[PDB]
């Protein structure tokens, strides 16, 4: 599967997977630590 | 077949077509583009489209000045 | 499978016309050869004039029964026929300023009748010719504006 | 070679009619003829919409455009492989041989043709505008 | 007429003669300094400035360059 | 327009003694549209409805006309020459073919107006009716309450 | 036999290594990127089969396995949103009380503050207030259940893994050859009396044995955990004699042909429920089973395998007359060799299909508490309408890519597609002409009263009071099929609409569908739609009949359908490709369907929709179309700010989203005037100098950045012209009639 890995590491793939990260870390983090207007923690 | 409105192009009175017109009236105060321009007759009609621009202004102006005293309150 | 009917214009199909039933059904040629337009033969000041009449006869219609005088009983056809009298007037400068316009480069090639033989290119179509149109249909046109409210004032079923 | 004088009893491709064809222009300044020959009837498509069947020997076709008649010519050329030439025709009767000026094609050599507006130059070494300002008519520097 | 000017660049492609739907074009031998061919423009008086030539040059920049001027009844593609 | 927006909206709320609209309001860009350009905008367009007019008339008129214009512009922005010239040849064949009228001929050919004359005259139609449009909903906004 | 079964045994390896090789189908695209044009071409042509291959085998095979794959995809979508109804809904609840309670399918996670969008709507529910119509959908097949929703979406998901599956058994296994493709006459055999005939009757026997049932059960009060199950009517007999008598009888009547035994389930009765508002599903059951008659007898009309049939080449080849030459010889070959045309007529009548679907479903709604569901029905007659012109503009494009590249004058000599080519320029200069006095006569008549009003003379106006402009042939209309059940259909109890005139049905106090009045506005917005219809069928019949030539570019089919120009010369020769005909009969299309939506909203929110609170109806609007039509200002101002109260203001709400995408929308169409009014040249001269900045630092990339293609600027910018405008609509209408209705 040395073809598929190299059709996972294309750029749509690579981006989908990293944007998906991004965005639930972001998600989780605004979940977790809710309405975050400044850094006071 | 050649036209005689853009005085001021021989290629443009040449044209046969409607873009003749529109590129005589848009191509009019690019004196710099006329045929057989010099530098000193480019200045000279500058100096008297600008004396023109100011015979306008004033007159609107005064256009402005009547109107008011004739009609207005 | 026979009998097409629309065939290229003379025969010639590269020139690009294809003659077709509204465009050489005789009953239209005949018609369309019959109106003062192509009676190439007749002095243009009186097909200017036949046209003239029938154009501003029939364009005082529109200014009388939808103008914005319509509904005042005796100043609807009075404002009509003096909007379709001015309307006439400025269609025969425009006809003048055609006939300036178009008339001067002297075109060289003859015409044909669809059928072989040379005519005379219709005076119609020269300066004098034009100028002469124009006045006939500035006359027609005044006349025919003029007949009109005489219509309105005399026809029995006028409404 | 020489030039050849456009022979006017060649026959046209067979064709319908169109609406593409000649307008007043042709009546009034210029129109342009366009004549080969061909080894078989075939049938080709003409530039002004339209399918017309060629005839077998010489075929004469009217056009008001020089562009159609080259547009036909790289059709016959490379669909047909065909050798037409065409000429510019006047209301006056002149007739003009324009397309093999020299008899062979301008894609190819034929060593007697003079080369014009041939700049001597790199594109990059033209002057600026302000050397060629106020030189009568508006140009540009590559005159 | 539009200019139609051809530089010193030229290779003698021949493409863009293949290309110019006018026959604008043509190619002449040794008048360049160069090898065999170099390109030519006699008849710019049909040119109508489509720039199918300088799209089909290769050189960089452009030997053959249509600059354009004033317009005709051919020079706009007229057939009326 | 940003300029004149933020300007005459401040000073809208200034004039009304309701600075706190815009205070409160500007922050977002639902509050430009809703308590600026939809707000102001009522007597604007009322000036003639089914029930009469109003001296706002001619600026709800001009409104429209500068709407009018501006979407014109975007003809000669987004539709470009040769669309146009192929039209124009069509034209030229239905009137040399038509008859009673092929006796009026031209005298200049017609063609499409060219890539720079069109990008000419769509910014012109497009600055025309910006400028007609935001005068007529200035004047009458502010006429109409002041 | 000349109609058999042939394909290729493993045609195509399945293997992942053209996966890790991007622009594998292209020979230009196989040698990787340079340019990011590149990363753009790989998207423009990767279903562009034709210009991969040129042989029509593998062509046809791509094409089918494609299918198969859209198939699976609308598969999985239908199980997800009958999913979302199983798992994420208040249609059980919707079910016992559907005048009160706002369908909903979409729950929201409370995760950024965004749980404000799961809104009140009923039943001891909160979420996004749906407009699909599944719940009506559902209802009429007689759900009354979550548990079924959930298997019907276990079924879907199982047929989407057939489809997919499919897909590649017919591309990588058993792919058919191109004689198979070919069979046109048995395509058309069973896809009428198969596709459309076997499916037509099963529903009907669905409805038969399962919906007409457990409707008449809910239209009669009981709660749905009380009615019997389907499976219960289908084994019991006697439960479906107790609801429809002639079951007792059997099937005999039917092989009797004592078929009027069948009037209890098997009705013409026309009009609407009285208790749903919809129509009579019993209508709709003889409905189905008349059709299915029809398109099984139709279905065994082409000749196959036996002599019995017609040749579809023969009927083509015998109907030409004195007018049209050789007449449709050579169709028969166009449409079996070139996908396009085939393409284009399809589209075409599918997208026709779609707005005659809009139209014919506000004014007979089929489905139970559809019509006062004013949501539901005003988004489906806009969805219906905006799919069908997409597909239309689409015909056009795909029949110019026929006339580009698949079109051959050796088989079109002097036939239907050569003679039209012959006098196009007739053709679009009539057409011309129309759309100009078209134009004239219906906008500058909003002019003219502009104009009046504004001048201080509403007597001058085309008004109903001043210069009335009676559309008399669609009110002669009216009132012959509202007088039908009485002279010219005696057997329909009442006409197929209330919109031809009668009574109006009213459910839950709400108007289901009343009479639609006609007047001058109707005449006026009618023309309107004639006009823009008028002008895009002007550019992609202009773009489909110069595809090939033109008088400014005689050589046109050689640049190919899709070519931004031939250069500033002849004058300037932008958009005289057909591609670029699309590219503006798409914004024509645009401005057509937004008026045609926004006269279909105005319509129905002020002369149908709205409340009987006393004896006597409320309208929406108040009845405001008739007086305020007739003006551009009216529609701005009665129509567009008036009914934006409800987008503008709907911040706080449930309906939030819908003003933030009304504003996003906006955003949007904005942001296509970049792409529209620009060209390439400005912005490759800023990423030359951007570029710049990225190798003084050295990141400038291998992979040159190049500004948008030309023609990719053009589909850009009209791809973000119809989202935002389309999506600002979308907005608009629905949270103004998800609040007002
Ligand atoms: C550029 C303009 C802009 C700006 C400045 C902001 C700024 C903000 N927005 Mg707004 N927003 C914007 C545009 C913008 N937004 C747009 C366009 C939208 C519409 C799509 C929104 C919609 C929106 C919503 C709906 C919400 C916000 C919220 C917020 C806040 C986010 C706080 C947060 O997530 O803490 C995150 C805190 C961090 C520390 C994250 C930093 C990133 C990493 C983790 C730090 C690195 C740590 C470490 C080194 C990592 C090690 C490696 C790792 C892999 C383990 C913040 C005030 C939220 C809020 O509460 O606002 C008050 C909120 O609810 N925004
Ligand atoms: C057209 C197809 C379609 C669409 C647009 C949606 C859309 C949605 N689904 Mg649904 N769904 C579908 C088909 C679809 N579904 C099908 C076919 C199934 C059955 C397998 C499901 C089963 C399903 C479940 C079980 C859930 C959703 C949920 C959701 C929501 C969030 C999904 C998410 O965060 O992804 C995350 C994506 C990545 C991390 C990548 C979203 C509204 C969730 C929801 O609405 O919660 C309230 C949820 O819990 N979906
Ligand atoms: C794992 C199974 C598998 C494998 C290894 C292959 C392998 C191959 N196929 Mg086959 N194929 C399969 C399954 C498979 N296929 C199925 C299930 C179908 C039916 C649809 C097909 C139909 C098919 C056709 C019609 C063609 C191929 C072709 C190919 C070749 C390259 C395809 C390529 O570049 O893929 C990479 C491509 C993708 C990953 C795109 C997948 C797109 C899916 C189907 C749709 C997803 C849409 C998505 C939901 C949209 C979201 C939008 C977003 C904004 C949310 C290669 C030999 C092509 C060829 O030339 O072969 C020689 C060709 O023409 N295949
Ligand atoms: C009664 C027989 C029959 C039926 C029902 C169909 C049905 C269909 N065909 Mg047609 N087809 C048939 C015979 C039939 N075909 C014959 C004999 C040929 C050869 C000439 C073709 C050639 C053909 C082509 C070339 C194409 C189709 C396509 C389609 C689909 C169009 C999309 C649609 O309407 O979605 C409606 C969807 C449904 C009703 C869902 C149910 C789908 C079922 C499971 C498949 C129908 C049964 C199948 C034809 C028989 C094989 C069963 C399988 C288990 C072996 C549709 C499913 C198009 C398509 O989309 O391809 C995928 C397409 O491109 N067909
Ligand atoms: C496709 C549509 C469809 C279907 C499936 C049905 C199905 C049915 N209808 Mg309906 N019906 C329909 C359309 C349909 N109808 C239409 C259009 C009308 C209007 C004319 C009606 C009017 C109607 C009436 C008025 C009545 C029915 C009735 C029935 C039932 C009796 C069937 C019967 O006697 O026929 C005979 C059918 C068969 C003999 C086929 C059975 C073949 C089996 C499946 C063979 C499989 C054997 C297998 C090879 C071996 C075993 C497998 C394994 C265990 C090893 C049945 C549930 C009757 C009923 O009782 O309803 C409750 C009834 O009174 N129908
Ligand atoms: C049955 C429907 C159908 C089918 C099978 C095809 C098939 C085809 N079309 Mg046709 N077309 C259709 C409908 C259809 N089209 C419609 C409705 C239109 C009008 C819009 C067109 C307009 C059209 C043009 C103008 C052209 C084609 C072309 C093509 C070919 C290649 C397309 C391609 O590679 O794009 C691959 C897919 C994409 C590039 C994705 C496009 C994404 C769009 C632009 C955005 C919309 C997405 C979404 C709805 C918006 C929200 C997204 C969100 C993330 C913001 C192919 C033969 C081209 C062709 O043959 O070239 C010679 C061509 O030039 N088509
Ligand atoms: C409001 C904006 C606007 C307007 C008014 C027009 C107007 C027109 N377009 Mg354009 N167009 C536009 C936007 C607009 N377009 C945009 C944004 C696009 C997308 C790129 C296009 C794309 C486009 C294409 C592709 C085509 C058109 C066509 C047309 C014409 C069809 C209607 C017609 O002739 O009726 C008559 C004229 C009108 C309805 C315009 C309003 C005139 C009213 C009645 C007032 C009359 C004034 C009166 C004479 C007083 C004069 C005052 C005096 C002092 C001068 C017309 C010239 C088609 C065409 O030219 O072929 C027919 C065509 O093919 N347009
Ligand atoms: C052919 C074109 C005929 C159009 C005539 C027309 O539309 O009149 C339109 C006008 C309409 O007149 C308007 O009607 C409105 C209806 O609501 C108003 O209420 C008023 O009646 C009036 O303003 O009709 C007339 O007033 C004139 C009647 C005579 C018609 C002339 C026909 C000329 C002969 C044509 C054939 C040769
Ligand atoms: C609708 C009005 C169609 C008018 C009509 O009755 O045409 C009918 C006429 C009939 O032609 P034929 O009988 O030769 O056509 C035989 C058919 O089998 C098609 O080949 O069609 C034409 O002449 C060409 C289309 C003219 C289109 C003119 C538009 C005005
Ligand atoms: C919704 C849906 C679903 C489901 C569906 C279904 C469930 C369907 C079914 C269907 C069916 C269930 C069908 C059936 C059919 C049947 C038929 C179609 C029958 C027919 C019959 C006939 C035609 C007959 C004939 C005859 C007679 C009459 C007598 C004797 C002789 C003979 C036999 C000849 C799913 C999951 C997919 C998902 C998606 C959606
Ligand atoms: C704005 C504009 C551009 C410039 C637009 C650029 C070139 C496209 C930008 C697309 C995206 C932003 C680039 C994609 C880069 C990566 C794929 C993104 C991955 C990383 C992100 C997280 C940044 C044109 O090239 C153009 C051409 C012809 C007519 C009009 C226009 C036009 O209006
Ligand atoms: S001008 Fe350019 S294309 Fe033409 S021959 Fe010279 S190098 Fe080749």
């Amino acid at each position: 599967m040395k073809d598929f890995t190299t059709y996972l590491s294309t750029a749509p793939v690579i981006a989908t997977i990293w944007f998906t990260f991004t965005a639930g870390l972001l998600i989780e983090i605004n979940r977790y630590f809710p309405d975050p207007l400044v850094f006071s923690f | 077949a050649t036209k005689l409105f853009p005085k001021f192009s021989q290629g443009l009175a040449q044209d046969p077509t409607t873009r003749r017109i529109w590129y005589g009236l848009a191509m009019a105060h690019d004196f710099e583009s006329h045929d057989g321009m010099t530098e000193e007759n480019l200045y000279q009609k500058i100096f008297a489209s600008h004396f023109g621009q100011l015979s306008i202004i004033f007159l609107w102006t005064s256009g402005n000045l009547f109107h008011v005293a004739w009609q207005g309150n | 499978k026979k009998a097409q009917v629309i065939s290229p214009v003379n025969g010639d199909p590269f020139v690009g016309m294809l003659e077709t039933p509204v465009t050489s059904a005789p009953i239209v040629a005949t018609y369309l050869s019959n109106l003062p337009a192509y009676r190439t033969g007749v002095a243009p000041v009186l097909r200017g004039v036949e046209i003239g009449l029938a154009h501003g006869f029939l364009l005082a219609g529109p200014f009388i029964k939808l103008g914005p005088l319509r509904n005042v009983p005796e100043t609807a056809e009075i404002a009509g026929s003096l909007s379709a009298a001015g309307l006439v007037l400025i269609l025969a400068l425009c006809l003048s300023i055609y006939g300036s316009a178009q008339f001067q480069s002297t075109p060289s090639i003859g015409v044909k009748t669809l059928s072989g033989r040379s005519v005379a290119r219709d005076p119609l179509f020269s300066a004098d010719g034009w100028s002469e149109f124009a006045a006939g249909f500035l006359v027609g046109g005044e006349a025919g504006v003029a007949w009109a409210y005489v219509c309105t004032q005399i026809l029995p079923y006028y409404s | 070679w020489t030039v050849p004088t456009l022979n006017p009893d060649t026959p046209s491709p067979i064709f319908g009619g169109s609406t593409g064809g000649l307008l007043r222009k042709a009546q009034t300044e210029e129109f342009y003829v366009i004549t080969w020959e061909a080894k078989k009837e075939q049938i080709f498509e003409m530039p002004t919409g339209g399918a017309a069947i060629m005839r077998q020997g010489p075929n004469l076709l009217k056009f008001g455009k020089k562009e159609q008649c080259l547009a036909l010519t790289t059709q016959l050329r490379n669909k047909f492989k065909l050798t037409p030439c065409f000429y510019r025709v006047f209301p006056d009767g002149k007739v003009q041989y324009l397309h093999p000026a020299d008899g062979v094609y301008p894609e190819k050599v034929n060593a007697g043709r003079v080369g014009a507006n041939q700049n001597m130059r790199r594109i990059g070494q033209n002057v600026n505008p302000i050397k060629v300002k106020f030189s009568g008519r508006m140009m540009s520097p590559a005159e | 007429a539009h200019i139609v000017k051809i530089y010193d660049t030229c290779i003698g492609c021949t493409q863009c003669v293949r290309a110019c739907p006018l026959d604008v074009l043509e190619m002449v031998p040794w008048d360049g300094c160069k090898a065999s061919q170099m390109a030519s423009a006699p008849r710019t008086e049909d040119c109508v400035g489509c720039k199918r030539c300088e799209t089909a040059c290769p050189t960089d920049f452009l030997s053959v360059r249509v600059y354009l001027g004033s317009e005709s009844t051919r020079s706009m593609g007229l057939s009326y | 327009g940003w300029v004149t927006f933020y300007w005459h909206w401040k000073h809208l709320t200034l004039w009304q003694g309701n600075v706190a609209q815009f205070d409160e309001s500007s922050t977002y860009l639902m509050g430009w549209l809703r308590d600026y350009l939809w707000l102001n905008s009522s007597q604007l367009i009322n000036g003639y409805n089914p029930f009469g007019m109003n001296s706002l008339s001619v600026w709800a008129w001009t409104f429209l006309f500068g709407h009018l214009i501006y979407a014109t512009g975007f003809m000669f922005l987004i539709s470009w020459r040769g669309y146009w010239q192929e039209l124009i040849e069509t034209l030229v064949w239905a009137h040399e073919k038509t008859p009673l009228a092929n006796l009026v001929y031209w005298k200049d050919k017609p063609v499409a107006l060219s890539i720079v004359q069109a990008r000419l005259v769509g910014l012109a139609h497009f600055s025309v009716g910006y400028i007609f449009t935001y005068a007529a909903f200035l004047i009458a906004s502010t006429s109409g309450r002041f | 036999k000349k109609v058999k079964i042939a394909v290729d045994r493993n045609p195509v390896e399945t293997s992942f290594e053209k996966w890790a090789k991007p622009g594998h189908f292209s020979r230009t695209l196989s040698k990787g990127p340079n340019t990011t044009t590149w990363i753009w071409n790989l998207h423009a042509d990767a279903h562009d089969f034709d210009s991969h291959t040129s042989d029509l085998e593998e062509i046809s095979r791509k094409v089918f396995s494609a299918h198969f794959g859209q198939l699976g995809i609308i598969f999985i979508w239908l199980s997800g949103m009958y999913f979302h109804g199983a798992r994420f809904s208040n249609y059980e609840a919707w079910l016992s009380d559907p005048t009160h309670i706002k369908p909903s399918a979409q729950v929201v996670w409370p995760i950024v503050g965004q749980e404000i969008l799961n809104g009140d709507v009923g039943g001891g529910f909160q979420g996004i207030q749906i407009t699909s119509g599944f719940f009506q959908l559902w209802r009429a097949s007689g759900i009354t259940s979550e548990l079924q929703l959930y298997t019907t979406a276990i079924g879907g998901l199982v047929m989407a893994a057939a489809m997919f599956f499919a897909g590649w058994f017919h591309y990588h296994k058993a792919a058919p050859k191109l004689e198979w493709f070919q069979n046109v006459e048995s395509m058309l055999n069973h896809h009428l009396g198969g596709l459309l005939g076997l499916g037509s009757l099963a529903w009907a026997g669905h409805q038969i044995h399962v919906s007409l049932p457990v409707n008449k059960l809910l239209d009669a009060g009981v709660d749905p955990k009380e009615i019997p199950l389907p499976h219960d009517l289908l084994l019991n007999r006697a439960i479906m004699a107790d609801l429809y008598p002639s079951f007792a009888k059997g099937i005999a009547p039917f092989f009797t042909l004592n078929w009027s035994e069948y009037s209890d389930f098997l009705t013409f009765k026309g009009g609407l429920n009285p208790v749903t508002g919809g129509l009579w599903l019993s209508d709709t059951a003889h409905h189905h089973v008349a059709i299915a008659v029809l398109f099984l007898v139709a279905g065994h009309m082409y000749r196959t395998n036996w002599g019995i049939g017609h040749s579809m080449k023969e009927i083509l080849e015998a109907h030409r007359g004195p007018f049209t030459g050789e007449g449709h010889v050579g169709l028969y070959e166009i449409l079996t060799t070139s996908w396009h045309a085939q393409l284009a007529i399809n589209l075409a009548l599918f997208g026709s299909l779609s707005i005659i679907v809009a139209h014919h479903m506000y004014a007979m709604p089929p489905y139970p508490y559809l019509a006062t569901d004013y949501g539901t029905q005003l988004s489906l007659f806009t969805h219906h309408t905006w799919i069908g012109g997409f597909c239309i503009v689409g015909a056009g494009a795909h029949a110019a890519i026929f006339m580009v590249r698949d079109y051959d004058p050796t088989n079109n000599y002097n036939n239907l597609l050569d003679r039209v080519i012959r006098h196009r320029d007739a053709i679009i200069s009539h057409l011309n002409w129309v759309c100009i006095f078209l134009g004239f006569h219906s906008f500058g008549l909003y002019i003219h009263n502009d104009t009046m009003s504004a001048l201080g003379r509403p007597q001058d106006m085309f008004s109903d009071t001043a210069i009335q402009l009676q559309p008399v042939f669609a009110q002669w209309i009216q009132n012959t099929h509202f007088l039908a059940p009485q002279l010219t259909a005696p057997n329909a109890l009442a006409a197929t609409s209330l919109t031809w005139g009668g009574d109006l049905v009213a459910v839950g106090g709400k108007v289901a569908m009343m009479p639609i009045s006609l007047g001058t506005s109707d005449f006026m917005v009618h023309h309107i739609h004639a006009f823009t219809i008028h002008v895009t069928v002007l550019i992609l019949l202009k773009g489909v009949l110069f595809a090939r030539s033109s008088r400014l570019i005689p050589d046109k089919a050689n640049l190919g359908f899709r070519f931004p120009c031939d250069g500033p010369g002849r004058g300037g020769t932008c958009q005289v490709s057909a591609w670029d005909h699309v590219f503006l009969g798409l914004f024509w299309m645009y401005n057509s369907l937004s008026i045609v939506i926004f006269h279909f909203s105005w319509k129905m929110q002020s002369d149908v929709w709205g409340t009987v609170t006393a004896s006597g109806v409320s309208h929406i609007t108040g009845g405001n179309f008739a007086q305020s039509a007739n003006t551009i200002n009216g529609w701005l101002r009665d129509f567009l700010w008036a009914q934006s109260s409800q987008v503008i203001q709907s911040y706080g709400s449930a309906l939030s989203a819908y003003g933030l995408i009304f504003l996003g929308a906006h955003f949007v169409w904005a942001f296509s005037l970049m792409f529209l009014f620009s060209g390439r040249g400005y912005w490759q001269e800023l990423i030359e100098s951007i570029v710049w900045a990225h190798n003084k630092l050295k990141v400038a990339p291998a992979i040159q950045p190049r500004a948008l293609s030309i023609t990719q600027g053009r589909a850009v910018g009209v791809a973000h012209y119809l989202l935002g405008g389309i999506a600002t609509t979308w907005s608009f209408f629905l949270a103004r009639i998800i609040s007002v209705g």
